[PDB]
């Protein structure tokens, strides 16, 4: 596991907002059996399409 | 010598080479180097 | 020697040209042997030296050695004789190759003449937009300088831009004319523009091949008025015969009475290099086979083509400084009743929708040979919501007056396209993921907004509003859900852009 | 974790805040590891337990 | 690479105002070149040289509008110079403006003294 | 081959390449 | 941080109007009506203020470096 | 039954027998909560909201809107469990500042979200102690005249990125066709998108064995090997710059020689890292964890916006610079509005960014009105038509065309332009740092050209 | 191979075209004897081109064939037609 | 074949702007005047700034900018001064140049503010517009924080730089009611009627007229303060008119090198 | 195999090729890059 812990960017305040609320998907297992990209209708509300 | 300021409790102290930094009178490890006698000329554009 | 940096447009340069920072130039050099011919321009530029960029870098003797002029050495080996070499600055004139990566035909790399100019970005022509692919939203392109004779001779003799015009790929033109001046050309050549003695005047300035000699007015009286046809019939080259039709041509003209003396215009004939009629577009000043510039090559060549290119750019944007162009809020609008005509063909829609779900329901529906009952279903659901689309968007595209600036640029071919339209006033119309109508990703259901087995339009993706109506929430979600997967197909294809060309190759 | 309850940013008023030169519009939430400061990232997983 | 904004309007050393080349495509016609001007006086020296008969074309352009230059292209019947059109016409120009101007001084004092 | 000649640093056989050119000495006496 | 000195679009002096904003709208004035009475016709120069951001304000709550 | 952590929920509104349980008492007892003692924990604590994860969602009725929970003459559910509370609130951060959003293109959406992390603004307060190795703080930032509910938590009214520009939609002179941008010389003159950027240098003094130490100390000709001809006499006694100096390309800005194992020093000084002429505005020196004696330099430099520097809107339509045209030359009304940047219709129609034009529209009114306009989306009282009769109550054509007339000569356009007051943004890329002075698909390219005289000379 | 029996096509390729203006330009560079009058024409390049089209280019274009024999054309022999 | 012969209806006159209505010129000459008007009339604004002291919240050359923009008291001494490429002093001397001071300290505890009213001039005539109503905010003082600088304001014109623009709008205007058809409409019942409109209440539009052209043209010359708007206007006619005899000698002494 | 200068290529070229010769006639190829064309002798 890696690319964790990043740099926060201090680019501007909406950077810095979004930057401590993103999230990462699994590339590897998992993600390459999933269909990970494709916006599921379960991101309703919970992830910004 | 050379003048730096406390970024804590703002007194100045003098310093010199070699010297460690602390401050005087409060202890804080921060200085700032003051600013340049040196003359700069802006264009108010 | 080589440069990048942002590029951005010049519509005074020549499709042949580019503009380089003089920084930039300053710090490339070309090595110039001196000779007789030219020792009194080069010994100018050694005076010069590195520090004013009319000047030069070095000076290389017979023996190899080079008197380096950036730290100023002494005036005694300023001396040049014949057969030095002076690596000066490059000039106005040198030529460059230029270049966009991805690099996938040879005409991403072309031979431009540099045209120096203040400011820091390479210019370009916008007609060379085409073949590089190019934009000015942040891209970059390298600047090549050829370092000798020989291969500054064979970039001249076999890359230059005029030389590139046609592609052997297709037999076509790689350049067009493009964006505002291919819209204002097809407003330029419509019947209803005259022109006044001091507009012409002011046109005839910009057409570099002009000959001196103001054509007689097609109106003398009661007034002297030009038309804009007989402007550009001295913007085309030489004695060109053409014949074309615009884009609104309609199908039963060329049968009917009128085949010629055209009522809409819409019939391009080019005879003897005049434009005598017709609203020229796309299918005539485009990159299609047979256009009007693909005609002027194969007469006249590059070396015409070029000019040809040139003037019509230079001269019908500054009519558009009259004439103008802009797009606004008003011509996304329809009249209240292309707008209930618009509705009255959704609400039929869906209620056509449901009378098959309620033989689908009912078990009245009766499968297609080859088809599962599901596909029978999905087909005719399908079928109905996109002859809606289409019925609709017809219906918009009927509303649209003459003035209205959406159908200027799609009839002139020079951005958009009628889908747009429809989408922009009629209807959005239905979302699909992997070709499907939306995928019921909660158990028997696409959100919990919904019922369980609701197969109807809304529930499965039809966004019945328009882009000036704004979407329904659920309607955002499901067109941001479509809308990913054109971003997935474009991260999937800009990672196969070279692949089967360096296999290939 | 700057501005959690362990810090000592917690709990202080704008006025503070402004005496330690911190932002109070400053959301916290990220670490300061040889002067660089460092978000973790959170990390999608499959959940565990359930067939 | 930007140049200093005194570039557009100041003649740099050894630069004319105005040089005029004969136009060898056409009979009795001649450019001028004006450096250091813009559409302001190109604009007023063409239509003013389009009210005059004996000019059969007048027009300008800036050829490129980070260059600071203009060419002006007038066409005289025979007989008539265009260095002669290109003279009246600017001395028709100092002539209507010294009038509005007088004209809007006593403008002035009939709207102050009233 | 091109590919062989340009790991060589030769002219490649392509092209501009293809062919030799050779001083007329008898073009040279006018 | 601070007002502009002039709009941008148009040129006119706005920079002396910021304080007498604020006094108008502690007055209970609408936006509008105080954009009206300190002569702020064109919407150009309405927009340098009704969109002002006065962050100064908060730059002068740190202390300064040299007392 | 799951209490684990690592679920992804959300808060909803209970409904029970088609009602919410949210009733006007609870607005009341919210409305007074900076003295009353009620708080969103007391809705919570009431049972009138409740959090939900992504699969107890498989199992509730959601109403979008109480509108859902009234009768109707065929009745779609009614057995509603729950409702939305504002369905914008599937937007996350960067996109609940794009206006007009459900009147976008979904791939604009996405390519905002993406340019609004590059937009200059203030990024934080105390940006004058942070020695950040670069950040860029606009000189004028303003909120937007056209704003979105959600934009009031993203706190976008106190750290503003961008200026509320004057835009004409208009073919002018060409400089703006496919993306690029035509700009307002005479306000870039006047401050307009102004910006200075601030990078700042770390030194460190440093004891590698017994007899080879890193000190600063102004290095001097006669006892340094490493002396170049770059300019040393900037440097103070302590071997470093004081802010206020003027800097610029291989300036030293922090002497430090190390002792060797006519010279006795090697230079291992610091330059300005690149040509770009500067100012030194803060010097602050420390010791390091280890007790050395440790330097921070930050200079700053003013960028005014260049014909190459990228420009955005909030609707994805970025663009650079492509000519600057002084307020003589620009188009201007009757009123003599010259417009601030001129944006290339083209730009319009196949990207369908509608929420762009409303924008425009919107702002127009809000700035006659002297009102900040309310774009949030999926607000049935908000409508171009409403927008349109606002408009014309002022006196402008409700469609927010404009007769313009011709800078270069005075007489009206044929066509009336489109202009309004736009939120534009600055972007971080800047067209001086990438002016800068051929692999296996080049190569490929000229071989098809039968440049073999070039193929290999550029190799 | 002799003048009789050239089974190649009387016109100049454009890379023959391109090479020759190339070489030529190079030798009026380094003071090679020019063939035809200059009317004040200082570039060399351009001095080629009009060498070029005056036939007037003492150069010869050995083309080989793929079996390794060769054909020597003199360039004013070729149908030039740029 | 010659001059037009304008007349000027002045309608209204204050100290912040005129209208007036030229007529009987042509197009070009109305449009090359309000040209001059933004671009080419001199003032004097502050140009060269040394600052001794800044310890506010803001970057010595944000204060120098925000100097530059305050517009100064110009009418009488502008058409005085050379400019300095002209003046035949080192540096700057009372010929081409008008000093400026400023020292200002917040010592109090509550927020300075510094405004055009502590800009000091070596001369009365060229003072601050304001300082003759609020005056224009330079900088916010903390308690402690301190600002001193040295200026010199210098003669220039909006050519070189918008803060020597003396114009705070320029309202032009002709054929209010579209006579000329130099614009169409596509509905012209939406259209509102001009300020200066001829029509009643229905009628969209005078009637096309075939023979008409451009003759009559409204201005609103609004003045930023460093001139009397109707100065503005009579320095731009003069300003005009050297332009236009500064060619003429020029194209003379060509002419008489031609022959 | 002789190198001759491009200055030689007037008239006398075969001559000072000999002359050349006689002081350190094939068919003179010229090099590909360089002016100088070599003659084997
Ligand atoms: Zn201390
Ligand atoms: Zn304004």
């Amino acid at each position: 596991r890696a690319g964790v812990s990043q740099v926060l960017n201090r680019l501007t305040f909406a950077s810095t907002l979004s930057h401590l609320r993103r999230l990462n998907s699994p590339i590897g297992r998992d993600g390459k059996l999933a269909k990970p990209r494709q916006l599921h209708n379960t991101l309703w509300g919970m992830v910004c399409p | 010598p050379m003048i730096y300021i406390c970024g804590e409790c703002h007194t100045e102290n003098e310093i010199k080479s070699r010297d460690p930094i602390r401050c005087r009178e409060c202890g804080y490890r921060i200085m700032y180097k003051k600013r340049t006698k040196r003359l700069v000329v802006f264009d108010a554009r | 020697f080589s440069a990048r940096t942002v590029i951005t447009p010049d519509p005074n340069l020549s499709i042949d040209q580019v503009g380089v920072p003089r920084s930039i130039a300053a710090n490339m050099t070309f090595a110039e042997i001196v000779t007789p011919f030219n020792i009194d321009r080069l010994q100018e530029l050694v005076r010069r030296g590195n520090s004013q960029y009319p000047g030069a870098k070095y000076i290389i003797r017979d023996n190899g050695d080079r008197i380096d002029l950036r730290f100023h050495p002494k005036p005694s080996d300023l001396h040049l004789q014949t057969g030095y070499k002076v690596e000066r600055h490059m000039c106005d004139g040198d030529i460059v190759i230029f270049n966009r990566q991805p690099t996938l035909h040879k005409m991403s790399m072309m031979g431009h003449r540099v045209r120096i100019l203040p400011w820091s970005t390479f210019r370009l022509n916008l007609s060379v937009t085409t073949p590089y692919n190019a934009d000015f939203d942040g891209d970059e392109m390298n600047l090549h300088l050829p370092q000798s004779l020989e291969t500054r001779a064979e970039i001249q003799e076999l890359a230059m831009v005029p030389r590139m015009i046609v592609t052997p790929q297709s037999n076509r033109p790689v350049m067009g004319i493009v964006q505002d001046t291919l819209t204002a050309v097809r407003k330029f050549t419509k019947r209803d523009v005259f022109l006044e003695r001091g507009e012409v005047m002011n046109l005839l300035m910009f057409l570099s091949t002009w000959d001196g000699k103001v054509p007689q007015p097609a109106i003398l009286k009661p007034r002297p008025l030009w038309t804009g046809k007989q402007i550009f019939s001295l913007i085309i080259p030489g004695h060109i015969n053409c014949i074309r039709t615009h884009s609104t041509h309609p199908d039963d003209e060329d049968s009917g009475p009128y085949k010629h003396i055209s009522p809409g215009d819409t019939k391009v004939v080019v005879e003897n290099g005049e434009l005598i009629m017709g609203i020229l577009c796309k299918k005539s000043l485009g990159t299609s086979a047979g256009s009007l510039v693909h005609i002027s090559y194969l007469e006249m060549g590059h070396d015409i083509t070029r000019l040809f290119y040139s003037n019509i750019q230079t001269v019908i944007n500054n009519w558009l400084l009259i004439e103008g162009h802009t797009i606004g809020i008003g011509d996304s609008i329809a009249d209240s009743k292309t707008y209930q005509d618009i509705q009255n063909t959704i609400k039929k829609a869906k209620q056509d929708v449901i009378e098959v779900i309620e033989k689908a329901h009912n078990n009245e529906l009766e499968p297609t040979p080859g088809n599962t009952l599901r596909q029978t279903f999905e087909n005719q659901v399908n079928r109905i919501l996109n002859d809606a689309r289409d019925k609709t968007g017809s219906s918009a595209q009927k509303s649209l007056s003459e003035y209205n600036n959406f159908k200027s640029m799609v009839v002139s071919g020079a951005k958009g396209s009628k889908i747009n339209i429809s989408q922009v006033i009629a209807v959005v119309g239905q979302q699909n993921v992997e070709g499907k109508r939306i995928p019921f990703g909660f158990k028997h259901r696409t959100l919990p907004h919904f019922i369980k087995d609701d197969y109807g339009p809304e529930s499965r993706g039809f966004v019945e509003n328009s882009y000036l109506a704004g979407l329904t929430p659920t309607e955002f979600f499901f067109h941001a859900m479509g809308g990913r997967e054109g971003l997935i197909d474009t991260a999937v294809k800009t990672a196969e852009t070279g692949y089967i060309q360096r296999r290939l190759i | 974790m700057l501005r959690s309850t362990y810090c000592l940013l917690n709990g202080l008023t704008d006025r503070d805040l402004c005496e330690l030169n911190e932002c109070p519009l400053d959301p916290g939430g990220y670490f300061i590891i040889n002067g660089s400061e460092k978000v973790l990232i959170a990390q999608e997983k499959m959940a565990t337990n359930t067939v | 690479n930007a140049p200093p904004a005194f570039e557009s309007f100041l003649l740099f050393e050894g630069e004319k105002k105005i040089t005029i080349n004969k136009d060898t495509k056409v009979p009795n016609a001649c450019l001028f070149t004006i450096n250091k001007e813009d559409h302001t006086l190109g604009n007023i020296i063409k239509s003013q040289l389009l009210k005059d008969p004996q000019v059969l074309f007048a027009g300008y352009k800036v050829p490129h509008p980070l260059e600071h230059k203009i060419i002006i292209r007038v066409q005289t019947t025979p007989d008539y110079s265009p260095q002669e059109a290109f003279t009246n016409a600017i001395t028709d120009l100092i002539s209507e403006l010294s009038l509005l101007e007088e004209r809007f001084r006593v403008a002035i004092k009939d709207k102050q003294e009233g | 081959g091109v590919s062989e000649n340009i790991m060589l640093g030769q002219l490649a056989p392509a092209g501009t390449g293809c062919f030799d050119l050779l001083l007329d000495a008898e073009k040279c006496k006018y | 941080m601070i007002i502009p000195v002039r709009c941008f679009t148009c040129g006119k002096i706005v920079g002396n109007k910021w304080e007498a904003y604020l006094g108008l709208l502690q007055a209970e004035y609408t936006e509008g009506d105080a954009l009206d009475a300190l002569g702020l016709k064109r919407y150009c120069c309405r927009r340098m203020l009704l969109a002002h951001v006065d962050l100064i304000e908060k730059l002068l709550n740190y202390a300064p470096l040299e007392k | 039954i799951y209490t684990d952590a690592g679920r992804i929920c959300r808060p909803l509104l209970i409904v029970e027998k088609q009602k919410l349980l949210l009733k006007k008492r609870h607005i009341d007892q919210l409305k007074e909560r900076e003295y009353n003692n009620y708080s969103w924990q007391d809705l919570v604590a009431s049972g009138v909201v409740e959090y939900i994860d992504t699969l107890e969602e498989e199992t509730v009725m959601l109403a979008m809107t109480p509108d859902d929970l009234q009768e109707k003459e065929v009745a779609y559910c009614s057995t509603y469990t729950h409702c939305e509370i504002h369905p914008s609130m599937i937007l996350g951060v960067c996109a609940s500042i794009i206006p007009f959003p459900d009147h976008n293109q979904s791939p604009r959406n996405t390519y905002q979200s993406a340019m609004g992390k590059q937009a200059m603004g203030v990024y934080i307060t105390n940006f004058h102690v942070r020695m950040d190795t670069l950040a860029h703080v606009l000189y004028y930032p303003q909120k937007p005249l056209v704003t979105t509910r959600s934009m009031e938590y993203l706190r976008f009214r106190e750290l503003p990125a961008g200026i509320n520009s004057i835009v004409a939609i208009a073919s002018y002179t060409g400089y703006n066709q496919e993306d690029s941008v035509i700009m307002n010389r005479s306000a870039v003159d006047r401050g307009f998108f102004r910006s200075v950027f601030y990078r700042s240098y770390k030194e460190q003094e440093s004891k590698k064995g017994f007899d080879q130490e890193e000190v600063f100390e102004k290095p001097t000709r006669e006892t340094c090997q490493g002396m170049r001809h770059a300019i040393y006499d900037k440097l103070d006694d302590d071997g470093l710059i004081a802010p206020g100096v003027r800097v610029s390309g291989d300036d030293v800005i922090i002497g430090k020689t190390v002792t060797l194992p006519r010279y006795t020093k090697r230079d291992c000084s610091t330059f300005l890292r690149t040509s770009e002429t500067g100012i030194v505005d803060q010097v602050m020196v420390t010791l390091n964890q280890e007790g050395y004696k440790f330097c921070k330099i930050r200079v700053r430099s003013v960028r005014i916006p260049q014909i190459g520097d990228k420009f955005a809107s909030r609707h994805g339509q970025k663009g650079t610079c492509g000519i600057q045209y002084r307020q003589e030359d620009m188009p201007f009304t009757c009123e003599g509005i010259t417009p601030d940047i001129i944006i290339n219709p083209h730009a319009i129609p196949s990207r369908m960014t509608i929420g762009h034009l409303i924008e425009c529209l919107q702002g127009k009114v809000s700035a006659n009105k002297g009102e900040i306009g309310d774009a949030t989306p999926f607000n049935d009282a908000v409508n171009v038509q409403k927008i349109s009769n606002l408009l014309s109550d002022y006196g402008y054509h409700l469609r927010g065309n404009e007769v313009l007339y011709n800078g270069f000569t005075g007489r009206k356009i044929t066509s009336q332009i489109f202009i309004g007051p736009t939120y534009y943004q600055r972007l971080k890329h800047m067209v001086d740092d990438k002016i800068h002075s051929f692999g296996e698909m080049e190569r490929d390219c000229q071989i098809a050209h039968g440049a073999a005289q070039f193929l290999r000379e550029r190799l | 191979q002799a003048n009789q029996k050239r089974i190649t096509t009387p016109y100049m390729t454009k890379y023959e075209r391109a090479r020759v203006l190339g070489t030529r330009a190079l030798q009026i560079a380094m003071c090679a004897p020019v063939m035809v009058e200059l009317e004040g024409e200082t570039d060399p390049l351009l001095i080629a081109m009009k060498e070029l089209k005056a036939r007037k280019i003492p150069i010869i274009i050995r083309r080989y064939l793929p079996d390794g024999s060769y054909e020597d054309w003199g360039v004013d022999e070729l149908i030039i037609s740029d | 074949p010659y001059a037009n012969q304008p007349t000027v209806r002045i309608t209204e006159l204050t100290d912040e702007n005129v209208k007036f209505i030229i007529e009987n010129t042509d197009l070009a000459v109305a449009n090359s005047i309000r040209r001059v008007f933004i671009a080419e009339v001199p003032i004097i604004a502050i140009d060269w700034v040394q600052i001794d002291a800044n310890s506010s919240v803001l970057h010595d050359e944000f204060i120098a900018h925000r100097l530059g923009l305050i517009p100064l008291t110009s009418d009488d001494i502008v058409d005085k001064l050379q400019y300095s490429r002209d003046c035949t002093c080192e540096e700057f001397c009372p010929e081409c140049s008008v000093e400026f001071t400023l020292d200002v300290r917040c010592n109090e505890d509550q927020t300075r503010h510094v405004t055009s009213r502590d800009l000091i001039s070596n001369s009365p005539r060229v003072i601050p517009v304001t300082s003759r109503q609020d005056d224009i905010l330079i900088v916010k003082l903390r308690k402690g924080q301190e600002l001193r600088l040295r200026a010199y304001a210098k003669k220039g014109f909006g050519k070189e730089h918008a803060k020597w623009n003396p114009t705070a709008g320029v309202a032009f205007e002709y054929d209010p009611d579209n006579a000329l058809r130099h614009t169409v409409y596509p509905k012209p019942e939406e259209w509102p009627k001009s300020e200066y409109s001829e029509l009643d209440e229905d009628e969209s539009q005078a009637p096309y007229d075939p023979n008409g052209k451009p003759e009559r043209f409204y201005y609103n010359v609004e003045s930023c303060g460093s001139l009397r708007p109707e100065t503005i206007v009579l320095s731009a006619l003069s300003g005009l008119k050297k332009k236009l005899s500064d060619l003429q000698t020029q194209l003379s002494h060509e002419i008489q090198s031609d022959v | 195999e002789i190198l001759l200068h491009p200055r030689y290529f007037g008239p006398n070229l075969l001559n000072t090729v000999k002359q050349k010769l006689f002081t350190e006639i094939g068919a003179g190829v010229i090099q590909p890059g360089r002016g100088f064309v070599l003659y084997p002798v």
